[PDB]
DNA sequence: GCAGACACTACGAGTACATA
């Protein structure tokens, strides 16, 4: 016991006394020349490893250019929109209405191979423009003008040019604007252009997706890739079971190039038979995959289906997937916008409270790191998603939506601040200093709108009384003081409406409030006409005084 | 990026073990005629932490400074690793044993380690520690809360002791 | 009705560039004598006066004492679209709320009309005392611009001294002092190069550099420049712009240090 | 001759024999110099332990005065050390040989933790490639701000805090060189308030000798403003022995009379509570409350309310300690 | 012109309340060596009116002739920011919080240029210029730490009248450098007297019952009381003692938000309340006022042994909101904590 | 009291434009023999030794010996606004910080006194060996500048060799190699364009092109340059100014390692 | 001898990010 009733004999002691006065004492003291990915590359349409629907759609889209390019009438869900646009017809310029084919997908699927094989199969000559070029908006422009606006220098019998633009997701936005301006010259584009990217949701390609024949590559079928790897290994004289090749295809996430490179390293010539433990080992063939946002939200919110059943492995897997995805703010926004839509089992709201505590912890860490320039604090918010995985992991199938609430709120707040500035700048500086815009918004806006809307009968000015004339004069005076007026606005229904010039009703009114009676069209037109008349009379009085 | 990793064979090297570094150290010792004991070579392996550069640097430093490789001559110039000693303090904080945790903290404080290095080692141990996951998240949140105060400017022994006391509080607060 | 015509379009194209970054608006006072502009800056340091008499215009119509207030952020963009040697007519109605500038296009094939909204500003005349200055000197305009530009690479503020010897510019900074003097330049062929002294009492005052550079942005309007100073009166920089009128600049000094004992 | 210098700059250990504490490290570096086997060094430790003095003594021992400007490139946090500097002057200094006489050159990077990680990653192959031509010495206070690739390439020496037993003779040398009348309690107060830092020891010695003319315990604790051990013992006894009002009055009178600050009182009370044999639940509460009070003092907060909370943190635990029995 | 601006007093002798303070402020600024002022009090107490009365006392009647001047300031990131300024020929009025976190760039560069330069006309203008920094409690601490040496060095030729609502957000170095002038809110009798005087100057008759109800509903805000009285005449000129007084929309929306919090305690109700809180944050309502209105309406539904815990939670999450940057996290955390506490209290 | 007088301003402009991107700060060592300046570059690779004689100045007085360390960017800004035909006075007191540059405007009317603040660098004196070199080559400076500019397009480091035949330049770059070898060009009408070989033992050394291109900026100072090379001592570029003094550039070789094979 | 054209570097400007 640390507390002794008797005082110590040898060691020094510290007294402790209670409120009731009881004393205690404590102690103070060319087979060998080329790669296998180039030796086994497809040289024909029948050797492709992509999805057959995407190959047929790209071939049909390129054969839709046969009338304009080759001068011949005869060439010889996600699926439904493509099959409709392939059968949608042609514009009166004898061209497809989708003149650009945008190719998207994860790396190593065969997009460049599909583009080159489909272009050389349809009688074109492949002109490539990839990320290793200068990609400035003038060099991009003159290269597209070279590739698409001229015929062949071989004369008759020369193949047409199919411009393949590889890695368009890394191009700047001005290059995409140059490409779209060339695409929309009405200078007419007479040759097909096919673009290849890896991430379709790039901010530079957002205008391109609305104008392109969007082909999204699914991951390759494991049975087809297993058969192709069996063909490659049997051509190279190496024996492997289909199970170890299926495990290798699982390891590389259906990447053809990574699997063939891993086989080329692992085979060599010391041994013939592949072993399962070589594929299962992380030394050869394991590369970092950048996870998608929806896959990360799905693996956070949903438990894996039934080793891997331990909670620590799920903890580390969720942490590493959320770290490897990147775009941390979007992950946090998706967690914030999706965690209350689940079938939550915590009816006492404790998990929601500690999740909001973790969100406030991330926000405080971001603020402290951006204030003190101490970014070693930025290693803790990567543990924000995995905390959600400890809180809201369920065996159900949650419908994860893309986060929009924070961005919509920020944009609407920016619009409200711009509207506040527009309202404030119209008033006179003699009365602008008497109230701050915050106090004007909180105190002097809804009451001001109640002042600006009296109960006025639809009666002309000659039949009005003296009191009603004085009330209308005070109304137009306080309307002119804040530089407000009513102006006509057209509607799709065909009826003219009258709206306040600085439309401050969206600043004042709230959606779920009880409704109030507005002014009619006649009295608002009378108010606007009296505002114009009083402005002209004020100008005349100022001219008479001066 | 993933296109470059798809375009290449991705070989991953693991951290070197004790016998693998010991073979190269025996080769260098037989080349350089360095007298040694087994305990001194074990101390060189201990200070190496899987790094051959640090093993060769520590062997060169000990042989130049003293001319003999035993445990005392290695530990006079080299240093014991940090996270193995931090892990014992984290284990004491898991069992809410504040006295031994403060003993390890004060030993690390009197060795001249700054609060930022100590809290970095504490976070790196608590990332891979073997405990409950919710308790691990509570520990990581408390570590980040203390590290914000360290980055603000208040970095004393009392602040690290308060961090240790809060980590011991997190154990006895279900 | 305000209706004025210019004889040269380069007067506005040299006088609005000095007021581009100096003052935020141009307030013109209309009278029978001419147009008067008195504008104080937002920091209450600089004061710009511009008096262009009615005898210098090609034509001038003024019935009532009116005041117009125009902005600079639109007039500066409008002036760059105008030509150089063309004619500029300014028009303003009695009751309208816009000012019209009519000139010729730089292609010299069409007439360009530009309208600007009249900002209703509520100002009052500060009132210069027009007192006897303790130092009056005359200097070349471009030489004064080169002098104010050469002290920009040294210090953020300049020191103007004026004894009977001449006018001394100083620039003390972290690099080192830059001192230049001009004295007795009557033995030159050009009459605009005459650096002369006119008063007796010496004055030493520290002024800003940015406002003096903005003052020397209006140098090819006139041939000579005049500098007036006193012990507490702000610095007066006078340009006699051709025949239509003149321009005055007032720059307040800086707060002196506590060098007493 | 005499100069107007601070005593942390007037008395700098120009040779390696004048540094006091890190004898094994200095012997190893001296044998590195004598055998001409100097590696890339990484000197890390708390401030005021003698890392910059060590590397300057080594640079003065390695090179003569007629050639010192051509062999040593010294860069610190007051200089620009961006990646253009690593690819520019540092790489050209590493890749070229000397001017006057043959020899290996020395690049000193003082305060290397302030370098950006792009510059630290550019430093790696400069250090590895030109090892025979030039040597690199990194000096830091925080080892975590240097990348592990640079920590691999350099042999690291921990310049730990100066022990007060070895700290005494250097202070006695400075005292005898300045004609300072000091008592034994004054030297004890110097080595206590310095806490492994010769800079603050010499600064407190110079400040006390200028303020009072003598260096005793009273003069040191008055010039520093630090509370004495008896004052902290009285404060702890008042907090643990009597009620809130009497302890508040006594501590307020002691703080007003001697002009004490609450930060040093918190530091010494925190040092005291680990010595007093408290129960573990009491100690955790005391440490948490004192860390909260010390965090509250870092902003514009009234010190009287924080002193009342410091009294409150022990008035809570008084009954608990006594009823534990 | 509204009643808030039509009948505002011009001089210190025309004020209807705090007349002893008006005489003391007249005696303070007579000599000209008065220090920097920090006018603080609740909103609508009459701080700006007394500041303009002090300005009219110091200078002539040309203080009321105001103008808008726009100044472009370059940030250290070289992003140009335009800031408006109420100006006269004698004083300046800056609200630096309009530049947000760049407010320090307003203090370090735009203010010092005002301070370092003397007056052009020392006969019309006095020996000092006055700068009114509006809403200094909304300034960041960096701007307040940039303020202090400008206040100390150029005090003899540049005076400052800072204005705020709470002096707790002002750092102690700034509060040490200035004299703190407290303007309390006018009482119910003072607001009734002001409203009766305004109604008799307008030719109208105001009952004591309606004036007392306007003063009680205004929460001792004279601006809101005058606006409510003008809205009451507009909507009904014969002043009944039980005439319905109009109310602001965001207050009713906040009351219905708190009623929605009380009505259900479920994550779906938390989602709907989070939508209501974004609607409130979108309309530029400050989150501290959202917290205060939420507390003021939630305490009307709690029992006697829960209100202290609800108030402590509201203060805690308001403090965490001030320490953070995203208000919706702390607002929804307060609502979720209240829902958990209210469910625990109702079930047990 | 120090008072030197550059007879024309062009030589100081050429000197301070040669050293502008190379020298961190200027250490003027002042004696009765003249003005000496031994300063290394920022990279501690190059060395500049400038010696101006007392007879080259207009008037030169020096009572006690000085050592003035001054900044170079400030002196570059001072000498940028200086003429090429006007006298420039360098003044310095015994115990002051003002180094005064007194000259005239390009308008040749007003004086200009630019002060600089002296630094405290107390750098130790670097010993020039002044030994004999195994290769001495007289060549024109413009041809040396042209060949350095031509070799900068190919590589970054240039192997310069010298033997009994002549000097040879090689630049093994990424495009390829450029090998330019010039000898016995004394058979022209000019006297500056000549290649002369004085010493015996061939040397091959590699240097950075950036420092050589910085050294070639002293081409308007001297029509003929001298190259001194040896296997141990560095590369010396010696410009002999006509009646003022001389300028020595010392550049250290790069570390080159042969292949193990 | 002086106007037109060539490439040269210095400088303004936009954007990303900062951890394990
Ligand atoms: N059917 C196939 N059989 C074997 N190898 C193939 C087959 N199809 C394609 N490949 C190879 O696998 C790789 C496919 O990747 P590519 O089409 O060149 O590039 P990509 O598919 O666009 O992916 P990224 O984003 O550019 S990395 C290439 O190395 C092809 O040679
Ligand atoms: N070991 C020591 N022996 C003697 N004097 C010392 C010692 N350490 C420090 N000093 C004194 O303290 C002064 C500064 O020490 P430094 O060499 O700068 O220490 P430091 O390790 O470089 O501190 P930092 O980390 O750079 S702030 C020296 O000039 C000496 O006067
Ligand atoms: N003494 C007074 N007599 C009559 N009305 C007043 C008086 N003081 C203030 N008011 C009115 O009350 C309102 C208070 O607003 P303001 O003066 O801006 O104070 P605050 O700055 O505290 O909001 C003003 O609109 C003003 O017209
Ligand atoms: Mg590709
Ligand atoms: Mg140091």
């Amino acid at each position: 016991n640390p507390v002794l009733r008797r005082p110590p004999i040898l060691e020094d002691y510290v007294h402790v006394t209670s409120t009731e006065g009881v004393r205690a004492y404590l102690v103070l003291r060319a087979s060998s020349h080329c790669l296998w990915v180039d030796e086994f590359a497809p040289r024909h349409y029948t050797e492709l490893l992509s999805d057959d629907f995407t190959n047929r759609c790209l071939l049909k889209w390129l054969k839709l250019w046969d009338l304009v390019v080759f001068g011949h009438e005869r060439p010889s869900s996600h699926e439904q929109v493509l099959e409709e646009m392939l059968e949608a017809g042609l514009d009166p310029s004898q061209r497809p209405k989708q003149k650009v084919a945008l190719l998207c997908g994860p790396p190593g699927l065969g997009k460049t191979t599909l583009a080159h094989v489909i272009a050389r199969h349809a009688g074109y000559s492949v002109v490539e423009m990839n990320a290793s070029d200068d990609r400035s908006p003038e060099v991009f422009r003159t290269r597209i003008e070279a590739a698409t606006q001229m015929e062949s220098v071989l004369g008759a019998g020369g193949k047409p040019n199919c411009l393949v633009i590889d890695e368009i997701d890394g191009a700047p936005v001005a290059a995409i604007n140059v490409l779209l301006s060339i695409l929309n010259r009405k200078g007419l584009l007479m040759r097909p252009i096919i673009c290849i990217c890896n991430d379709q949701f790039a901010p530079s390609l957002r205008q391109l997706k609305q104008q392109a024949f969007l082909l999204h590559f699914p991951p390759t079928l494991p049975s087809r890739l297993v058969q192709r790897l069996q063909e490659v290994s049997l051509r190279q004289g190496m024996r492997a079971d289909p199970g170890v090749l299926a495990a290798l295809c699982e390891k590389t996430d259906n990447d053809i190039r990574a699997c063939i490179n891993t086989l080329q390293f692992l085979y060599s010539r010391g041994q013939r038979e592949l072993s399962v433990r070589d594929v299962q080992a992380t030394r050869v063939g394991l590369k970092d995959q950048r996870r998608g946002l929806f896959s990360v939200w799905q693996e956070v919110f949903q438990l894996p289906r039934a080793s891997l059943t331990s909670a620590s492995q799920r903890f580390y897997r969720v942490l590493h997937a959320a770290a490897s995805a990147g775009e941390h703010e979007k992950v946090v926004q998706g967690l914030f916008d999706n965690f209350l839509r689940l079938r939550l089992r915590d009816s006492s709201l404790g998990a929601v409270c500690v999740a909001l505590d973790w969100l406030a912890f991330d926000d405080l860490l971001a603020g402290a790191a951006h204030h003190s320039q101490s970014f070693q604090l930025l290693r803790y918010p990567p543990f924000l998603p995995v905390a959600f995985h400890v809180l809201f992991a369920s065996s159900h199938t949650p419908r994860i939506t893309f986060p929009s609430s924070q961005q919509e709120a920020q944009n609407r707040m920016s619009q409200m601040r711009n509207l506040i500035q527009t309202l404030v700048s119209g008033i006179a500086p003699a009365t602008r200093s008497r109230a701050t815009p915050q106090a004007l918004l909180l105190d002097a806006l809804c009451l001001l709108l109640d002042i600006l809307a009296p109960k006025l009968r639809p009666v002309s000015t000659q039949l009005y009384s003296t009191r009603e004339k004085q009330q209308l004069a005070s109304l137009v005076g306080t309307m002119l003081a804040y530089s407000l007026t009513y102006r006509q606005e057209r509607t799709p229904d065909g009826q003219y409406i009258y709206r306040l010039e600085p439309n401050v009703e969206e600043l004042c009114r709230f959606p779920e409030l009880p409704a109030r009676k507005p002014l009619t069209y006649q009295t608002k037109q009378l108010i606007a006409r009296e505002i114009e008349v009083e402005k002209m009379r004020r100008a005349e009085a100022s001219a008479r005084v001066e | 990026i993933e296109p470059i990793q798809s375009r290449c064979a991705v070989l991953r090297y693991t951290k070197l073990t004790d016998a693998q570094i010991l073979t190269r150290l025996m080769n260098v010792i037989e080349k350089e005629r360095v007298p040694y004991t087994d305990d001194g070579l074990e101390a060189i392996i201990f200070t190496a932490q899987g790094d051959m550069r640090q093993a060769l640097n520590n062997l060169q430093s000990t042989f130049s400074g003293f001319g003999f490789i035993n445990s005392e001559n290695v530990f006079k110039v080299c240093d014991e690793p940090h996270p193995l000693l931090v892990k014992e303090m984290i284990q004491h904080c898991v069992n809410a044993n504040i006295d031994e945790a403060y003993k390890i903290l004060a030993h690390l404080w009197h060795l001249g380690y700054s609060p930022e290095d100590i809290i970095g080692n504490i976070f790196r141990v608590c990332k891979t520690f073997q405990m409950a996951e919710y308790l691990k998240l509570e520990f990581i949140k408390e570590i980040g809360y203390t590290h914000m105060k360290i980055a603000e400017g208040v970095n004393s022994l009392l602040q690290m002791a308060g961090l240790l006391a809060r980590l011991c509080q997190k154990t006895m607060a279900p | 009705m305000f209706e004025a015509r210019l004889v040269q379009g380069s007067i506005l194209k040299k006088v609005l560039e000095a007021l581009k970054d100096l003052i935020n608006e141009a307030c013109w006072d209309i009278s029978s004598s001419g147009v008067n502009l008195q504008s104080m800056d937002s920091s209450h340091v600089s004061l710009v006066q511009l008096t262009l008499r009615s005898e210098g215009f090609d034509t001038y119509r003024c019935d009532r004492n009116l005041a117009m207030g125009v902005n600079l952020t639109s007039m500066s963009k409008i002036l760059k679209c105008a030509g150089n040697e063309d004619i500029i007519t300014l028009r303003a109605e009695d009751n309208a709320d816009t000012l019209a500038l009519v000139f010729e296009a730089p292609n010299q094939e069409k007439v360009s009309d530009y309208e600007m909204k009249l900002m209703d500003l509520d100002v009052e005349q500060l009132g210069i005392p027009e007192q006897e200055y303790s130092c009056v000197v005359k200097m070349p305009s471009g030489e004064f611009a080169r002098i104010c530009r050469d002290l920009s690479h040294i210090g953020d503020a300049v020191v103007i001294s004026c004894a009977k010897d001449g006018v001394k510019f100083s620039a003390s900074g972290e690099l080192g002092n830059g001192n230049i003097k001009l004295s007795q330049t009557s033995n030159v062929d050009k009459e605009e190069e005459a650096v002369t002294i006119e008063m007796n009492e010496p004055v030493q005052l520290t002024f800003a550099l940015r406002y003096l550079n903005f003052f020397t942005k209006a140098t090819p309007l006139s041939s000579t420049v005049t500098l007036s100073m006193s012990a507490d009166v702000p610095l007066v920089v006078e340009y006699k712009i051709a025949d239509m009128g003149h321009l005055k600049y007032y720059l307040a000094p800086k707060i002196e240090d506590e060098e007493g004992s | 001759k005499i100069r107007n210098l601070p005593w942390v700059e007037k008395y700098r250990p120009q040779t390696l024999n004048d540094l006091i504490s890190h004898q094994d490290i200095l012997s190893t570096i001296q044998k590195f110099i004598n055998e001409d086997r100097l590696p890339h060094l990484l000197l890390y430790g708390p401030p005021g332990t003698g890392k910059t003095s060590t590397i300057l003594a080594c640079a003065k021992q390695l090179y003569k005065d007629k050639e010192f400007g051509s062999m040593v490139l010294e860069l610190n946090a007051s200089d620009d050390r961006g990646i253009d500097i690593i690819r520019g002057p540092i790489l050209s200094f590493a890749s070229t040989r000397t001017i006057f006489k043959k020899g290996f050159k020395l690049v000193i990077l003082d305060e290397a933790d302030a370098m950006t990680q792009d510059a630290q990653n550019a430093l790696r192959r400069v250090i590895e490639k030109f090892t025979e031509n030039t040597r690199f010495c990194l000096i830091c206070n925080y080892l975590s701000k240097i990348i592990p690739a640079l920590q691999s390439r350099c042999t690291r020496f921990r310049f730990g805090p100066l022990t007060p037993e070895l700290m005494v003779p250097r202070l006695e040398h400075v005292v005898e060189e300045e004609k300072v009348d000091i008592s034994e309690d004054g030297m004890k107060a110097l080595v206590t308030l310095s806490s492994g830092d010769m800079r603050r020891a010499l600064n407190i010695l110079q400040s006390t000798n200028m303020a009072f003319g003598k260096v005793t315990e009273e003069t040191v604790y008055t010039c520093t403003g630090h509370p004495l051990k008896s004052d902290i013992a009285n404060i702890l006894d008042w907090m643990l022995n009597q009620d809130f009002t009497t302890a508040y009055r006594n501590i307020t009178e002691l703080k007003t009379l001697k002009g004490l600050a609450l930060h040093d009182i918190l530091t010494e009370i925190h040092l005291f509570v680990h010595r007093v044999d408290f129960p573990s639940s009491v100690r955790i509460h005391l440490l948490t409350k004192m860390a909260d009070i010390e965090y509250r003092l870092s902003v514009g907060t009234n010190e009287k309310i924080q002193l009342s909370s410091l009294i409150a943190a022990f008035q809570v635990t008084r009954d608990l300690i006594v009823a534990e029995a | 012109s509204l009643w808030v601006d039509k009948y505002r007093p011009c001089s210190l002798g025309r004020l209807d309340y705090h007349k002893e303070q008006a005489a003391q402020l007249r005696n303070l600024v007579q000599c000209g060596d008065f220090p920097h002022l920090l006018v603080y009090g609740p909103s609508g107490a009459g701080k700006k009116t007394r500041i303009m009365c002090i300005l009219r006392e110091l200078y002539g009647v040309g203080v009321e002739k105001l103008r808008i001047e726009h100044q472009t300031i370059t940030t250290p990131s070289k992003k140009k920011i335009e800031i408006s300024t109420i100006a006269s020929n004698y004083h300046l009025e800056v609200n630096p919080s309009d530049a947000g976190n760049s407010d320090r760039v307003v203090i370090q560069e735009m203010l010092k240029t005002v301070a370092q330069s003397q007056q052009l006309e020392t006969n019309s203008q006095r020996d000092f210029k006055v700068v009114l920094l509006t809403e200094v409690d909304k300034l960041t601490k960096d701007a307040q730490h940039a303020l202090r040496r400008t206040m100390e060095k150029y005090m003899s030729t540049c005076r400052l009248i800072l204005c705020c609502n709470s002096t707790s957000k002002v750092i102690p170095p700034i509060r040490s450098r200035c004299l703190a002038v407290r303007v309390p809110a006018p009482s119910i009798e003072d607001i009734c007297h002001v409203l009766s005087t305004v109604c008799k100057k307008e030719g109208l008759n105001l009952p004591s019952q309606l004036a007392h109800r306007l003063a009680e509903k205004s929460c001792r805000n004279l601006r809101k009381a005058l606006l409510m009285c003008e809205a009451c005449r507009v909507q009904q000129y014969p002043f009944t003692a039980d005439q319905e007084i109009p109310e602001t929309d965001w207050e009713v929306y906040l009351r219905e938000t708190a009623n929605a919090i009380v009505s259900q305690q479920t994550p779906q109700r938390l989602l709907e309340v989070r939508g209501r809180l974004y609607e409130l944050l979108t309309h530029c309502i400050p989150p501290e006022i959202i917290m205060k209105g939420l507390l003021s309406e939630l305490l009307h539904n709690c029992d006697g042994q829960l209100k202290g815990e609800v108030a402590q939670m509201a203060a805690y999450y308001e403090h965490r909101l001030q320490l953070g940057s995203k208000a919706i996290y702390h607002l929804e955390a307060f609502v979720a904590k209240f829902m958990a506490l209210y469910k625990k209290f109702m079930e047990d």
